[PDB]
């Protein structure tokens, strides 16, 4: 489907990152309709509480609209602060 | 059949990268693929507004037939990290 493994290196990677907001649109879908209506297991993250599971599909959702956000503005500050951020976390 | 179609297919494709010249600039890779890039933008007339099936009519290309001839042109270590990346966007394409 739109799952297939594109390459990371690809240029056009903000696209590929669009195919995987429908992918993870898709497969929120794929949930409603197949029952599927309960388990939530947030409890404690990070320092964040959370009442329900499900708060974790919309908060992966919100922070997938982000990547394409700092996807669509690209420039040379950014990506300096991007790859000190990177090899500060671990080794590229 | 007679006269090998995609052997010369693959010919030019292969010497369609040679040229191009693949590179690294600072640890980053170079995409050298830019006439690559170019032909593959100009193989599509926007044949989708011209009812001719061009959803799924780029399977003209190989792929890992191509890196047999990259191998003999000792050429497969520079540029094997961008035609797959390339050919990701271009099945997208």
């Amino acid at each position: 489907e739109e799952a297939a493994g594109f390459s990371n290196t690809s240029l056009i990677l903000l696209h590929q990152l669009e195919d995987k907001m429908k992918a993870h649109s898709f497969f929120v879908d794929f949930l409603h309709q197949v029952g599927l209506f309960s388990r939530l297991s947030t409890c404690q993250t990070k320092g964040m509480l959370v009442a329900t599971r499900l708060l974790l599909s919309e908060h992966a959702e919100k922070l997938s609209a982000a990547i394409v956000l700092k996807n669509h503005h690209a420039k040379l500050p950014v990506l300096v602060n991007s790859a000190i951020q990177l090899a500060l976390d671990k080794r590229m | 059949s007679e006269v090998d179609v995609e052997e010369l297919k693959l010919e030019i494709l292969c010497k369609a990268i040679k040229r191009d010249e693949w590179s690294a600039t600072d640890g980053k890779d170079d995409p050298i693929e830019a006439t690559k890039d170019s032909i593959f933008v100009k193989v599509l007339q926007n044949l989708l507004n011209k009812g001719i099936e061009l959803k799924g009519y780029l399977p003209k290309a190989e792929t890992l037939l191509q890196s047999e001839e990259l191998n003999s042109l000792k050429t497969n270590s520079y540029f094997e990290f961008s035609l797959k990346a390339n050919y990701e966007c271009y099945m997208k394409m």
